[PDB]
């Protein structure tokens, strides 16, 4: 129940950072990976003798409520026009709120999809999809 | 304990990078418990215990010695089971080095034979009628310089009158000089007693003098000088109408600035009621008299220093049998007092198993374990050191510190490069059966391991696991100690109006149930608890089953046709 | 602490009533609605420090005669129990505490502190008027005086203040046992002239309102409920009748008792099973 | 006699204050708070291993008799249309009649719904429900 | 809570404009983009060495309630028959209602899909899909 | 002097300056400017804590 004693990361305990700033009004974040695993089969038997890894695919999703200031478009972390070619890679960190310790990091993030919605009575929702080169979980120990 | 070193003040925002042969080294990891060590060590205050969170602090304060090597073993033995926080105290009763030249008694913040390599000197700055200081600590190559020392502000009298005189009086009872009077043409304007009250700081005096239409006191820009008024120097009849009259606090300016020097302390020499020996420039001269002293014959006073510190594990870096007895007696005292502890000991090189039994015969105590093996370790900078057993004891202590309460050090690997002797299977069995903890060697296809065969204390009987296996006893120790301290807070400490025996029983059962939910304890009897209350006292009795580890496996193979 | 509501009414009424009748301005506000004739005749009679006629108050069935020209009459009335608590427990205290008091004091200049002195031991402090003591002030109590540190408060060496505090008696911690009682009490004004009675009743209603701000009322006697009867002839066997409008006052209060505890645990010893 | 060790609060010892102004002829008020506690259930246990706080929702209601002057609409605290968008937050304080000390204060109160009843045989009443950011019980002795 | 102080764009704060007019009875609007991101893989290692951008796809969706006047068909912003070939590009702006400041703009919008529905008791719903050349967020600063 | 950041670093001192000035002017409006019938020390304390939060 207490802040420190809870063995499980609630959404409250977690903080999301980009380039030395927190991301305000964040709502969701998902990370998916595929090692390109395959099975080896031969004439001798149907059962797969071994499994091997072929290709590494890594994507992370983020959703956000469009603030009147400090949006991804305003902040330059995301781009709309041809300016994207002038945007370098980005690194994302997911952080423990209590001590600012690192939980997991995404390296070499680059954008894939950018989505935006407006509606009569809902809050403006901003979504973006990032593809990255590697993901590492170090500096914890 | 004391975390000795606070921040260094900084001057500029910058990033600097410099190649080096060596890095910052290890670091203390998160830990439930604390690890205490005593050993030969250069640097630091004798008979004082220091807490270390990083190897950098250990280098910075425990400048060298086998103790510092022990810390490296504690954190470098296993990255997964990195040892926790550290408490350290040097056995050697080192002395400071001292220099008494130029009206100043100069002493070293450093204690030991190194302290004589400190050189300090004063110089005369003819440019501003001021003294100058330089401090060089050659071994650490630490160079410091101060200039314009003593001069705070200048006074000019601007009127046409014949003579303006500045005077400061002296008190011989306390040796202070606490008056400052401006007189012009045998007439006085104001007098400032420098004994607090109206003119405690020189800032108010400068404000007071500046208000006078015929005078101006102007601040010296070379160094912050807002000293208290009482620190002004003895001054007698200085002509204010002249080009410049200086107001001086030679020791006061020295006292403030020199406090920030990392090597030196300053005292003002009283002549040998004797007046003050004048502070004057002198040659940069070595400090003298700093030594390491000798270790005490008995370490009991040192061990008593660690009482009420919470360090569960303590390791003396020695092989002396008498010293081991002192620790065992000390640990016995603390355990009964309410501060459980464990001691890890190991002596000499390749000592005979019979001598090990001799130590066992002399000493049989569950609160201590005796390590037999001696070996060599590869450490930072590539140097490999061949060391006695008590350095191996640190590795066991550092390992056990990192491990959780419920997990034993049994069978875990160790990084030690090699061992003096390779015990056989029968040799190992004799040691373990006789309450001796040892190290075992095994070889893979292309790998080699050094393993801790089992947890055993000097206590021989196998009947009771808590007595034999320190891991089991440790689990009981932390369970009870954590329970009681919590219980003290709720009922004794916190204001409780009423209490019944049954209420205590429920609270105990609540506590135990939580531990099981955290997997700290496997099972226990719920109905076995007993509570009795008698006036202002209560008796509590309960039982919990110790955890059992996996020891033996026997295998047989049968070959057959088809 | 059994509460005698009847005594409390008399204690509050007697001083406050005299003060109200003492001045004329308050009476005019009270009697603003009444006509000119009744208002001034009452004022001519009782109002003012120089009033020859005076009002009286007393309990029922006295063996002497009361001033039937104008008099307040009280009788105890019914009582009922309304709400309980588990184990009949109300509160727990670490100190034997009496009444709650309001006292006025002036700050005194000590070396490290400014201190107020009070007539009795402070026990539990509740409030000093319009001071929010910060932690750096280090507010603390000592015997019959309360102290706060001097620095950055140096303009207040002469501070004049009111203090709310409790009477401390003993360090013997104990529990409270009791329940809530819903009690009704009757009050009536008497006269041989109906106009005086109506004015008298209206005066009563005002001081009942003022009693809502009293310390005793706020802390002990809560939830007023007033009920007025019809004007009736109290007496008919005489040269002239007596007329009075009864009123009923309801209260909520606690009938409490102090139970002292001596089983203070100080020692705590752990012994393991021999097995 | 008056032993403070057993005293309780009632309608005659409380004041409801907004912006320093004591609201007149106020009848009742209720406060609600929801921490959204949820349990964690493992596979090998029917029992909840632990509880965790997730979401803070709080509302306060106020019932009042519509005075001919200084009603919630006239005071500007409430709103009846697009005027609401220009209404800033408020703080609603419950303060002790005796000492004028604070008992509980609600910070960042915002209006949720507004109700008013016109009836023939009874005095007019109106009800307001607010949603607040945080509650506080500071400034005590 | 207030109009100016809310850090988040609610649906109310936003206004949608086309060709110097507001769009009445607008209900929804969505904008989606794909940079055609791909990963580079080689024989040396499975991990993607780099990411690059290939093709730019940009689409915006709008829904509207068919007014009896000023519809897209009536207004000429959309076409049904062969007249589409006579329709030029269109530029859309999403605007801050308070100050008529620009939030985001779509340049070179051209139509892809046009959908219409009628039903017994529902309001007539008009939907249209636009594909554009570029999207820019400038003039904010 | 490096002892006090507000004295040395104008950015820090500026943050304090705007904080206090914005607070006081708001406080003047609520109690001094606007007609306030009653006020207590504790009420002021709560308002200050509300502002800082």
């Amino acid at each position: 129940a207490s802040e420190a004693k809870q063995t499980v990361h609630t959404g409250n305990t977690v903080l999301l950072m980009i380039k030395g700033k927190p991301v305000g009004r964040a709502q969701s974040a998902s990370g998916q990976r595929e090692y390109g695993t395959t099975g080896v089969y031969e004439i001798g038997s149907i059962m797969p003798q071994e499994h091997v890894y072929l290709r590494y695919e890594g994507t992370i999703t983020v959703e956000r409520l469009r603030m009147k200031k400090e949006n991804f478009a305003d902040l330059g972390y995301a781009s709309l026009g041809e300016e994207i070619l002038k945007k370098d890679i980005i690194d994302i960190l997911v952080v423990d709120n209590l001590t600012k310790q690192v939980i997991i990091s995404y390296h070499g993030c680059s954008a894939n999809n950018y989505n935006e919605t407006w509606q009569t009575n809902e809050i403006v929702t901003e979504e973006i999809e990032f593809s990255y080169l590697t993901a590492s979980d170090k500096a914890r120990t | 304990a004391v975390e000795p070193f606070p921040r260094r003040p900084i001057t500029r925002p910058h990033a600097s990078i410099e190649v080096d042969t060596s890095g910052i080294g290890g670091s203390a990891g998160s830990s439930e418990k604390v690890f205490c060590l005593i050993g030969q060590a250069e640097g630091g205050e004798p008979n004082t215990v220091y807490e270390l969170r990083n190897y950098s602090q250990a280098k910075r304060l425990f400048r060298s010695g086998e103790l510092l090597d022990a810390i490296e073993l504690a954190w470098g033995s296993n990255p997964n089971y990195t040892a926790g926080r550290i408490l350290a105290m040097r056995i050697e009763d080192a002395k400071p080095a001292s220099a008494e030249i130029g009206g100043l008694k100069i002493t070293s913040k450093i204690y030991g034979n190194v302290a004589n390599n400190i050189q300090v000197g004063l110089e005369k700055n003819t440019l501003s009628d001021s003294l100058r200081l330089r401090v060089i600590f050659q071994d650490d190559r630490f160079n410091e310089v101060y200039d314009n020392i003593g001069n705070i502000f200048t006074i000019k009298y601007k009127g046409e009158e014949a003579n303006a005189t500045f005077s400061v009086e002296h008190d011989e009872e306390t040796q202070k000089a606490s008056r400052l009077v401006l007189k012009v043409g045998d007439q006085e304007v104001k007098s400032y007693d420098l004994t607090g009250g109206a003119y405690d700081y020189t800032n108010a005096i400068i404000t007071d003098i500046n208000q006078l239409p015929d005078f101006e006191a102007k601040l010296s820009p070379f160094g912050d000088k807002n000293l208290e008024s009482s620190k002004l120097d003895k001054i007698e009849n200085a002509n204010i109408k002249d080009k410049a009259v200086y107001v001086k606090a030679v020791f006061g300016d020295l006292e403030k600035q020199t406090a920030y020097n990392g090597i030196v302390s300053f005292e003002q020499l009283n002549a040998e009621t004797s007046p003050i020996k004048t502070i004057e420039p002198f040659e940069l001269t070595k400090l003298k008299g700093g030594t390491n002293g000798e270790p005490p014959a008995t370490w009991a006073d040192k061990l008593d220093k660690f009482a009420h510190e919470g360090g569960y594990y303590i390791v003396p870096l020695s092989s002396k049998q008498s010293v081991h007895a002192e620790v065992a007696s000390f640990v016995k005292e603390r355990s009964d007092a309410g501060e459980p502890m464990r001691a890890i000991v190991g002596g000499g090189f390749n000592e005979s198993k019979e001598q090990l039994f001799g130590r066992q015969a002399s000493l049989s105590n569950p609160r201590v374990s005796l390590v037999a093996n001696s070996g060599t370790f590869v450490m930072d900078d590539g140097r490999k050191n061949h060391v006695p057993a008590y350095m191996v004891a640190v590795a066991l202590g550092g390992l056990a510190s990192g491990l959780e309460i419920g997990e034993s050090i049994t069978f875990k690997p160790l990084r030690v490069s090699s061992l003096d002797q390779i015990y056989e299977s029968i040799d190992l069995d004799e040691l373990n059966e006789n309450g001796i903890i040892s190290i075992e060697f095994v070889r893979n296809r292309t790998n080699t391991f050094f393993r801790i065969v089992d947890d055993v204390t000097t206590f021989n009987d196998k009947s009771d696991p808590v007595k034999a296996e320190m891991a089991v006893g440790e689990a009981n120790d932390f369970l009870v100690s954590e329970l009681k301290v919590q219980l003290e807070d709720q009922f004794i400490g916190t204001r409780t109006i009423n209490t019944s025996a049954s209420i205590i029983k429920d609270f105990i059962q609540s506590y135990l149930g939580r531990k099981k939910r955290d997997n700290e304890i496997q099972d226990f009897p719920a109905e076995d608890v007993q509570v009795i209350v008698e006036g202002n006292e209560a008796r509590i009795s309960m039982t919990v089953y110790p955890i059992r580890s996996f020891k033996k496996i026997s295998v047989s193979l049968v070959y057959k046709q088809q | 602490a059994i509460t005698s509501v009847d005594s409390y009414l008399l204690s509050e009424i007697k001083p406050r009533l005299n003060t109200v009748l003492e001045n004329c301005y308050i009476i005019d506000e009270v009697l603003k609605d009444f006509d000119y004739q009744t208002r001034e005749s009452f004022k001519e009679a009782f109002c003012g420090k120089n009033a020859q006629h005076e009002v009286t108050v007393g309990f029922n069935f006295p063996k002497f005669k009361n001033n039937y020209e104008a008099h307040y009459l009280i009788q105890l009335g019914q009582g009922q129990e309304t709400k309980n608590s588990l184990g009949s427990i109300q509160s727990s205290y670490f100190e034997a505490t009496g009444d709650t008091l309001v006292e006025s004091s002036t700050a005194i200049r000590e070396d490290d502190k400014l201190v107020f002195t009070v007539s009795k031991p402070i026990g539990e402090l509740i409030k000093v008027e319009d001071i929010e003591f910060a932690k750096y002030d280090n507010l603390q109590v000592e015997g019959n005086k309360v102290s706060f540190k001097y620095q950055t408060n140096e303009d207040y060496e002469n501070y004049n203040a009111n203090i709310i505090f409790t009477e401390k008696k003993n360090d013997s911690k104990g529990l409270v046992k009791g329940f809530t009682v819903e009690e009704q009490v009757t009050v009536v004004g008497l006269s041989f002239n109906v106009d005086v009675a109506r004015c008298l009743d209206a005066v009563l209603k005002m001081i009942l309102i003022s009693m809502r701000d009293s310390i005793e009322e706020q802390q002990t006697f809560q939830l007023q409920n007033l009920s007025f009867g019809d004007i009736a002839p109290i007496i008919e066997d005489g040269d002239s009748m007596i007329f009075g409008r009864p009123t009923i006052i309801k209260y909520t209060s606690s009938l409490d008792l102090d139970y002292t505890i001596t089983q203070d645990i100080n020692k705590l010893t752990f012994k393991e099973r021999k097995d």
